[PDB]
């Protein structure tokens, strides 16, 4: 599978348009990490907003398929984000180009160990891989474009815009990879774990109702079951 | 509908 | 991406390796029961077939017990799930287990199952159709949805992994007979697999309200599935 | 272990 000219522009245009908070510090400062932690959050959506708007074909869809794909995407997003920031030295994420975040850094966030050790433990089989800035935006976009998400009206055309970007994903990693052949169903194993890592965040925030931890608005639109 | 449930992610895709 | 003889001849050995329940029946306390019994004995049998199958796969013996049970306890409901979408009717909107009777969304809702988890059964066998899998197909996508490396507690997981990409190589260079001129077919199956962990979830939030209306499960369904 | 919690698992494993 060779990589078309209208597949090569489009993923330049995808990696191009990729290229104040609370302060990280008692029952005060566990509010002020998951406080933190939270905003980093919030920047995120507005950048996988941002980056989705980019994306051919998404805009053409409706609106309401357009939450309906973002909604729940966004935290698949943001791990696969979360991946592409992790550190096999230190075992650790960089969030924000300067401060290291470890496991027990994610617990004084305020997050369980049900969820945090199959976060690290999907960023270190995603670090072996060793992603492209390219392979990145690719899942990224092969995510969003689901299907499968609830609520979405025009599934025909969602999986037919998905399919543009698992085949520009296969002519690219022939490319990159040209005596691996394994390297491109590697990556598309890895939104499969995905898809645990999204129901394992679900029983998180369940969680927070029941330590009473509210999510801010943007969050509890997308993550709370009202 | 969703839209409507969703106001922060409706203005942030508008803007 | 050429088949080889090696691999021709793992493929047709699944396929061949693929090759008395309680009977469904006024709506009443011994209606339900008996509709509960005779699904979830479908289940117990299917389990059974599942074992049966896994031991015919190269390199799953070979594997520690351990590693064994801890890959079957999560993929069975995964290989139940793609078995179900497999004997999927288009037509009549309705499955066909035990080669005789048909089952549809109702049925389904009469078998003790709430809506929330029909409707996502129902759109994926109905998404799977459209895909038109054989034998040979189905039995590679059932092999990697068993020999997933990121199941909860398996050990070996760098052998688990290079076990499930040789039935990967095997389904991707299948495909390319199958469909020559679509290229898009051998990753559109994967595709299924990704829709597949959502599904089990779902299973989850069903096995969960199980428990809240005491509908309890029988013995090995509920080992495998059941928080303890 | 996982073999202690699923006996009947472990004996269709072993027949
Ligand atoms: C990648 C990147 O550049 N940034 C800025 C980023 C950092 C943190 C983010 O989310 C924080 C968070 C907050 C709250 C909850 C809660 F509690 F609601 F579940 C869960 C999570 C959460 O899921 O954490 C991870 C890290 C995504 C696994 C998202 C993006
Ligand atoms: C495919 C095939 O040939 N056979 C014989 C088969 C038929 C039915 C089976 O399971 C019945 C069942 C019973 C109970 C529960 C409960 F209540 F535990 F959720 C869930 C399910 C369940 O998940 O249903 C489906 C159908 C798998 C989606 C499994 C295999």
């Amino acid at each position: 599978p060779q990589l078309s000219p209208e597949q090569l522009g489009m993923i330049e245009k995808l990696v191009a348009a990729q290229q104040r908070v609370t302060p990280w510090p008692s029952r005060e400062a566990r509010q002020q990490r998951f406080a933190h932690f939270t905003e980093l959050a919030i920047v995120s959506v507005q950048e996988i907003v941002d980056f989705a708007k980019q994306l051919p074909g998404f805009l053409q869809l409706s609106r309401e398929d357009q939450i309906a794909l973002l909604k729940t995407s966004a935290i698949e997003v943001m791990l696969l984000e979360t991946s592409r920031r992790y550190n096999p030295g230190s075992e650790s994420i960089t969030f924000l180009k300067d401060f290291s975040y470890n496991r027990e850094d994610f617990a004084k966030a305020g997050l369980q160990v049900e969820f945090i050790n199959p976060i690290f433990e999907f960023s270190r089989a995603m670090n072996e891989l060793q992603l492209n800035d390219a392979e990145f935006a690719l899942l990224i976009a092969i995510s969003i474009f689901s299907a499968d998400r609830p609520n979405v009206q025009d599934q025909l055309q969602v999986e037919r815009l998905q399919h543009t970007y698992v085949e520009a994903l296969h002519a690219y990693v022939s490319i990159h990879h040209p005596h691996d052949r394994l390297m491109f169903p590697r990556m598309l194993m890895k939104l499969v774990s995905l898809r645990t890592l999204s129901s394992v965040h679900s029983e998180q925030v369940f969680a927070l109702r029941l330590q009473d931890k509210k999510l801010p608005p943007l969050l509890s639109e997308i993550w709370d079951v009202h | 509908s969703l839209t409507e449930r969703h106001k922060i992610l409706h203005r942030l895709l508008q803007e």
